[PDB]
């Protein structure tokens, strides 16, 4: 009737799921920076 | 059952939300470029 909560998500995973996609973010953006995606290929 | 086990299931959401700040940052990254190309050209 409520034995539900199966798997209610605690505030750990979402705080680690938040954590996790900001790191990937976060390598994401240095590594397009540092491959000049942001520069101009100004000729 | 020995499937109650929160492990996929909150798996799945820890994932889903992984995703979903993975989708959005990549969203705002070609948003943030696109304005910037505008500025440039835009010959002020």
């Amino acid at each position: 009737g409520a034995l539900e909560e199966r798997c209610g998500i605690p505030i750990w995973v979402v705080l680690v799921g938040v954590l996790g996609g900001l790191l990937l973010l976060t390598i994401l953006v240095l590594a397009m920076w540092k491959v000049g995606f942001f520069k101009r290929n100004r000729p | 059952g020995e499937s109650p086990k929160c492990g996929p299931d909150i798996l799945v959401v820890l994932l889903s939300v992984m995703g979903a700040i993975l989708l959005i940052g990549l969203a705002a990254l070609l948003i943030w470029k696109l304005l910037i190309t505008i500025h440039d050209r835009k010959e002020f």
